RNA sequence: AAUCCUGGAUGGAACGACGAA
RNA sequence: AGGGGAUCGAAGAUGAUCAGAUACCGUCGUAGUCUUAACCAUAAACUAUGCCGACUAGGGAUCGGGUGGUGUUUUUUUAAUGACCCACUCGGCACCUUACGAGAAAUCAAAGUCUUUGGGUUCUGGGGGGAGUAUGGUCGCAAGGCUGAAACUUAAAGGAAUUG
């Protein structure tokens, strides 16, 4: 697939991960 | 018969020119491959890999055989030919005519204290063609070649008995390190060293001297 | 001037240069590490004693196709399983 | 050395500055042609005839010195010198090769064309860098005639002329066969004229 | 910037002896210069030179045959005992035969067969064939 | 690879250009990298200015001409049969026919 | 060059150019030999009398062949104020 | 088409090349001497052969033709090359140069005459 | 070229060329000594002067700067020294 | 003897194919 | 966060096209597009070419400055100017041709002077993936940035050209 999508998926699910790991910091 | 079409070629026939080393003196081109097995009969031919080449058609592929043979007498000189065709014979045949035209002669040297008979190289010399470069370094008596078995088999063709060697490069490609290892000999008396710096007197061509035995 | 320094008192950096490209190869990378010994079921040893528990038939992969013949294994020092193979015409038979 | 009998006569000064051989190209030099006398205005430089003499008969030294004259060879594609160089090799040996010269002439020993030169002389290397680059092949020497902008790479002898005039590249073929005939013994008078005019080597529209 | 003038000088006789010329311009002219030129003269490998003093540096003109391969300058100037000298003359020479290192001893500036002769070393400075 | 050593165009000392529009698809592309035209041509044709002549007052007149400039992405140069396409030796001709 | 008691080896001592005093080796196709012809007092040319120069393909292509046959000519005699040493 | 090939063309240019001083534009009496001077196996052939070597005579009959040297062409080529004027224009009408060309001869240290006509930009 | 004597130049290209790149490097610049007219008094001035030199007598004026060499006042004579 | 002249374009839809060699 | 907000216009709404079309095309249209004060700190941020320095082939054009010329034109025929021409020069954006050279080649007057290997210095890389990921720090209002693994996985990925 294309770099930059594959980018704005890694960022998206980052995004994801961040909040749901600050649900329990 | 022969039949030669050259001024050198009716001037070797004629048997005005004994040695080679006046074609290589006068940097005479050679262009008939009987001048070369007349001058030096006594030199051995060796084929060092066929491998076969392709191209792509319509309909399929049509393969032609590339061969790489070295020609030498074992005292001073040596020839390096690489020839494609349909056939393999025809690939080798052709390809013994090339080496001996492309012969070319040695500087062998000493490493040190110069005792008797030549062993080794001179100088250090490279040579390069692709991404290969091979380096041969003098070395001194007993040591053999040091040297992978195709440059070995080039070395001992052209006289060397003791010799050391460094490459670089994807040195696979056989055809490369041996065009490589021939002009890295063929630099040999491309180099001055003091031994040659004293001045001579210019010769003179036998295009000169035997013209009238030449063209007619 | 093909980069890195040649001064006659640079070698502090040529030196260090060393060691962080060193880090860039596998071999010094995985000695240091200690991989054999965190890792790698193993603790470096060239072999091991395992006990089998069970049989495997697992599928060769492409382009090709058989059953291996391979069987589970517990290690003795570890606990830790690995798959290992049975090499030869029907020495399955034997490791029941 | 020479006996000053070759240095530069009025009659043939009256030649070549009647032919303007003098008017070299325009300020577009060579650095490789320090053959120059005192830039003309109109943009135009002016040639040092002199040396133009000197190497001329320098060049004919080195054509006499050849045991059989048709090893000589004479080349021009240029319209402007197919007849000088048709009739030098009348008055000498010097098998020519007016117009085409059919690459693989000096090597390539079966085609029909085959010339074994040990020189060739060479009107304009612009125009004919097919020949002198064969020659570079085959170990040739190479007279050629120069202006002063010309490529004189893998030029031996150069004659610094005007080679853009007709009259320029006629006369100086002529002078080169008259020089090369009495340095043979054929023209056993030097100071005489030779009766044959440089009219003759020129060219004709029809 | 200019560090060292002496691999300039000799950049500069190796390019015009590639070219073929028979001479070449030298800038600025140090004592060391004159020193490895003069070695290269006593051994055969250039012939003439000339100094120019302008009041600056100086510049030098040296007149060149065709003798001379290649001369090279080392930088930095290593520190060479007395079998290091023959470890450098194999790793940088041709040959066992020709060809001199240069390396400034107390003793001056110099070639390594002459210094094997005083018995003494010093600092590599460059090499010549 | 390096198709051109220009890479398309004529930036050589400038970082930025401050494009301008094709007007054939609005697409905005640099100034250097387009492809500059200009159409002068008569305000009529060749054919109805005698019709134009017959039927003037104020003969002799002047027939005025109309003059607007051209530029083109490649994209839709190539396709309106323009600088369409050449061979690798030939795209180094700098000069129009 | 030669061995422990006299006995040249070394065989094809080779020519070097007159102009850069470099080797002229065998495959080196665009290198020539020059051959000038004497004179003797009436204007004729000797046959057989030469003056040698040699020429290497690097000289050549670089274009200076020219240049350096006239300073060789006049540094042999053969010519007059062509060349002259400060340009 | 009517194309006619190398080989038609080739032996009438050789037939024209050798036998100028012979056959003329008329097809019939062409092909009746072509028959005997070359051994031909077809009569088709023969007839083309003859055909182009009538569009040949045709073509010389008004100016030469690239490619074609028989003898009269060449005997009158060189008849006409060693022409030469009575003049021979080098020879002098009364000559101008420049006084770059002037002080060039001076400095060349001659005898001569300079009529000297100043150029500028 | 090939061959070449950069020690006897020729003095048209040592003049041809750049002050630096000269084989002993030196000023194209000049001196002169100006007349004025009425004081006599003759001043001395440079070529490139880069000052509105005046005459200390009376401020006349002898010169104006350029980028390069200073124009001289049109009355005025100079002499090169 | 009469006699004024030219160069120039776009224009819809059309998905997919087991691997092995 | 204020201001301004005409055009265009991520979103969104619609008309069509399409097997479907929350895509291409058309019509609207918020944020943005502009500005001020303050954050961000990225880019095919590319000449995909680190800076300083020396040397090495030809050729012409051009930008800026300067020198010279009884050079041309305009002024007040005339001066000084200015604009042009010629010659030269320093410095710059570049260009053309050739390869003595280099390079795997495409190509390069630098990508040359590098196995005949060393002018000085900084940075980066070490098969492809995983992965610029996880974790931990640090900066940031955030968006994210800088720093940055391992497990596991694999024999080829890839560059340049060749003929089809
Ligand atoms: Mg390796
Ligand atoms: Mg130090
Ligand atoms: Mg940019
Ligand atoms: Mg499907
Ligand atoms: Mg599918
Ligand atoms: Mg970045
Ligand atoms: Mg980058
Ligand atoms: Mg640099
Ligand atoms: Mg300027
Ligand atoms: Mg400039
Ligand atoms: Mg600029
Ligand atoms: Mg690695
Ligand atoms: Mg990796
Ligand atoms: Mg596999
Ligand atoms: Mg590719």
């Amino acid at each position: 697939m294309r770099a930059k999508w594959r980018k704005k998926r890694t960022r998206r699910l980052k995004r994801k991960r961040r909040k749901v790991r600050a649900r329990s910091k | 018969g022969w039949v030669p079409v050259t001024k050198l070629g009716r001037l070797v026939k004629a048997g005005k020119i004994t040695t080679i080393e006046e074609i290589f003196l006068h940097s005479l081109p050679v262009k008939e491959f009987q001048i070369i097995d007349t001058l030096l009969p006594g030199l051995q031919d060796e084929v060092m890999n066929i491998k076969p080449v392709q191209k792509q058609t319509r309909a399929g592929q049509r393969t032609r055989f590339k061969a790489v043979v070295v020609v030498g007498d074992s005292n001073g000189h040596v020839g390096l030919g690489i020839k494609t065709a349909k056939e393999v014979a025809g690939a080798i045949r052709a390809g013994i005519i090339i080496a001996k035209l492309s012969v070319i002669p040695i500087r062998r040297g000493y490493w040190g204290t110069n005792l008797g008979q030549p062993h080794s190289l001179a100088t250090k010399t490279t040579g390069k063609c692709g991404s290969v470069t091979v380096r041969l370094i003098p070395a001194p008596r007993g040591s053999g070649i040091v040297a992978s078995p195709a440059v070995k088999k080039l070395l001992q063709l052209a006289g060397v008995e003791d010799v050391y060697t460094q490459s670089n490069g994807k040195t696979r490609t056989l055809e490369n390190t041996l065009k490589a290892a021939f002009v890295a000999i063929g630099n040999t008396y491309g180099f001055l060293t003091p031994n040659l710096w004293a001045e001579q007197p210019l010769p003179v061509s036998p295009l000169d001297i035997y013209s009238d035995e030449a063209s007619a | 001037g093909k980069g890195k320094p040649r001064g006659l008192n640079s070698a502090r950096k040529l030196r260090v240069h060393r060691r962080n490209n060193r880090w860039a190869e596998n071999n010094y990378k995985k000695r240091l590490l200690g991989t054999a010994f965190k890792s790698s079921p193993f603790g470096g040893s060239s072999h091991a004693k395992g006990i089998v528990l069970e049989k495997l038939g697992i599928e060769s992969k492409q382009p090709n196709s058989a059953i291996r013949k391979c069987v589970r294994v517990q290690l003795i020092k570890n606990g830790k399983k690995v798959t290992a193979f049975v090499p030869n015409d029907g020495c399955l038979n034997f490791v029941d | 050395s020479l006996p000053a009998t070759f240095d530069l006569t009025p009659e043939d000064a009256q030649l070549l500055l009647a032919a303007n051989t003098h008017l070299g190209a325009r300020n577009v030099q060579v650095h490789q042609e320090p053959y120059v006398f005192n830039a003309r205005p109109d943009g135009v430089h002016v040639i040092n005839v002199g040396k133009t003499w000197e190497k001329l008969v320098l060049a004919a030294r080195i054509i006499a010195a050849i045991p059989n004259p048709e090893d000589v060879v004479a080349i021009s594609s240029r319209t402007f010198g197919q007849r000088a160089v048709l009739k030098f090799a009348a008055h000498t040996g010097a098998t020519p090769i007016a117009g085409r010269f059919t690459p693989g002439s000096f090597t390539n020993y079966i085609t029909r064309s085959f010339k074994e030169p040990r020189l060739v002389i060479v009107t304009d290397p612009r125009s004919d860098a097919q020949a002198i680059k064969e020659a570079s092949y085959v170990n040739i020497p190479v007279i050629a005639l120069t202006d002063l902008d010309s490529p004189s790479e893998f030029v031996d002898v150069a004659i610094p002329c005007n080679n853009r005039g007709k009259h320029s590249i006629g006369l100086i073929w002529y002078l080169l066969a008259r020089e090369v005939l009495r340095l043979r013994g054929a023209l056993v008078d030097r100071t005489q004229p030779w009766s044959i005019m440089p009219d003759l080597y020129f060219y004709r529209d029809p | 910037t200019r560090s060292s003038v002496l691999a300039d000088a000799l950049n500069a006789i190796n390019n015009a002896e590639k070219t073929g010329k028979r001479q070449v311009l030298i800038r600025p002219s140090s004592k060391v210069i004159i020193k490895f030129l003069q070695v290269m003269q006593k051994h055969g490998y250039i012939g003439e030179f000339e100094y120019i003093d302008d009041h600056r540096s100086g510049k030098i003109v040296v007149q060149l045959n065709g003798r001379l391969n290649k001369c090279g300058v080392i930088s930095p100037r290593f520190n060479v005992k007395i079998g290091d000298i023959e470890k450098w003359t194999a790793n940088l020479l041709p040959a066992r035969q020709f060809g001199y290192v240069i390396l400034t001893t107390s003793a001056g500036i110099m070639d390594h067969e002459e210094a094997r002769r005083k018995h003494v070393s010093g600092k590599i400075l460059g090499f010549v064939y | 690879p390096k198709k051109r050593a220009s890479n398309g165009r004529n930036k050589k000392g400038r970082g930025h250009v401050k494009p301008v529009r094709c007007v054939n698809c609005s697409k905005s592309i640099p100034k250097d990298k387009a492809i500059k035209r200009m159409a002068i041509r008569n305000i009529v044709e060749a054919a109805a200015v005698r019709d134009l002549s017959e039927a003037s007052v104020y003969p002799e007149y002047a027939l005025p001409k109309t003059y607007n400039k051209l530029h083109y992405c490649v994209s839709c140069a190539i396709h309106a049969r323009i600088v369409r396409v050449r061979s690798r030796e030939d795209r180094k001709n700098r000069a129009p026919p | 060059m030669e061995n422990d008691k006299g006995q040249l080896v070394e065989l094809y001592v080779p020519r070097k150019c007159s102009a850069t005093n470099r080797i002229i080796k065998a495959d080196d196709h665009a290198s020539v030999q020059i051959n000038v012809a004497k004179v003797d007092e009436e204007g004729r040319a000797i046959p057989g009398e030469y003056v040698t120069y040699a020429l290497s393909g690097y000289v050549r292509s670089r274009g200076e062949s020219d240049d350096s046959l006239n300073r060789l000519a006049q540094n042999d005699g053969l010519l007059k104020n062509v060349w002259s040493y400060s340009r | 088409g009517r194309v006619r090939t190398k080989t038609v063309k080739r032996a009438s240019k050789a037939l024209i090349e050798r036998y100028y001083p012979k056959l003329t534009l008329d097809f019939q009496t062409n092909k009746r001497l072509c028959d005997e001077i070359a051994t031909i196996q077809s009569k088709r052939l023969r007839n083309k052969i003859a055909g182009y070597t009538t569009h040949l005579m045709k073509r010389i009959q008004k100016g030469p033709v690239r490619g074609i040297s028989f003898k009269l062409q060449e005997e009158e080529r060189e008849r006409k090359d060693q022409y030469v004027p009575e003049v021979s224009a080098l020879d002098l009408s009364r000559l101008n140069v420049d006084n770059q060309t002037s002080d060039l001869v001076k400095s060349l240290g001659l005898k001569l005459p300079l009529s000297v006509i100043n150029v500028s930009a | 070229v090939l061959v070449q004597d950069l020690l006897h130049p020729t003095a048209a290209s040592e003049a041809r060329k750049h002050k630096l790149k000269t084989l002993v490097q030196g000023p194209r610049s000049y001196f002169l000594d100006v007349k004025c007219p009425g004081c006599l008094n003759i001043t001395t001035v440079f070529s490139h002067a880069q000052t509105a030199v005046t005459c200390e007598s009376c401020s006349t004026i002898l010169c104006t700067p350029t980028g390069g060499k200073a124009k001289l006042s049109e009355g005025t004579s100079f002499r090169r020294k």
